[PDB]
């Protein structure tokens, strides 16, 4: 399992614009 | 690609037990060490433990009488610590990570994973639900122009 | 924005607790409220009280 591949970092990564606790590798919410 | 099935026993099986164990590990709290500690992880944890289990709370609604009975019924008590111990874990650990980010700092990580978390699911459960809003819609654009052709 | 809005409007203390100090502490989470917002859309740009 229940990560879940990847809950900790790259699901945290669907906007992730907090630099840094990090707690979530990159980068952005939109690309439009 | 149509035999997904050991995939779907070692994943719900595991997604029963190991999110009955993310119902406290991704599930963090108590107080706040970084808001769960580290909400991003934790919290965004059970929301990827709830889109794998979003095959048992988004694709239980795709999954309708796909093939078989069981799927969605001995499943689902996989999906009692699995769904709604990872939906609600995200939402203990989201109202906590809010809650949390309530809390007069509120921090410079512990909102910053939380509400990270907060906006990877909350904009992606927004981009998600508006692509099942537009399953409907892009079916009201594409079964409406087949059921009400007019035909 | 309803936990500064429900900590803003908790912290009224309708009586006023002198005859107005409603917005004493209420604005004093509105001012937690500009902190948590611009703190949060530092931390958050999609979703989480960006203002």
């Amino acid at each position: 399992m229940d990560r879940f591949q990847i809950g900790d970092e790259q699901l945290l990564r669907f906007y992730q614009l907090k630099t840094i606790n990090p707690t979530h590798s990159w980068a952005q919410d939109s690309s439009k | 690609v149509n035999t997904t099935s050991s995939i779907y026993d070692r994943i719900y099986n595991f997604v029963a037990l190991m999110e009955h164990i993310e119902r406290l590990l991704v599930a963090e709290l108590a107080e706040d060490a970084l808001e769960t500690g580290c909400p991003h992880l934790l919290e965004i944890h059970f929301l990827l433990t709830s889109a794998r289990d979003f095959q048992e709370q988004v694709v239980v609604m795709a999954k309708e009488a796909t093939e078989d009975a069981q799927r969605t019924v001995m499943k689902l008590f996989s999906r009692l610590s699995g769904i709604i111990s990872k939906f609600d874990k995200l939402l203990d650990g989201l109202t906590y990570d809010i809650v949390e980010m309530a809390r007069a700092e509120q921090i410079s990580l512990a909102i910053r994973l939380f509400k990270i978390y907060d906006l990877e699911e909350r904009e992606d459960l927004r981009i998600e639900a508006i692509r099942n809003i537009i399953k409907k819609k892009e079916i009201e654009i594409e079964k409406s122009s087949i059921k009400k052709l007019p035909n | 924005n309803s936990i500064s809005e429900m900590f803003g409007e908790m912290r009224e203390k309708y009586v006023g607790d002198q005859k107005f100090d409603v917005l004493d502490n209420m604005d004093w989470i509105f001012n937690e409220l500009i902190i948590v917002k611009e703190h949060i859309a530092n931390c958050c740009p999609p979703h989480w009280n960006i203002f």
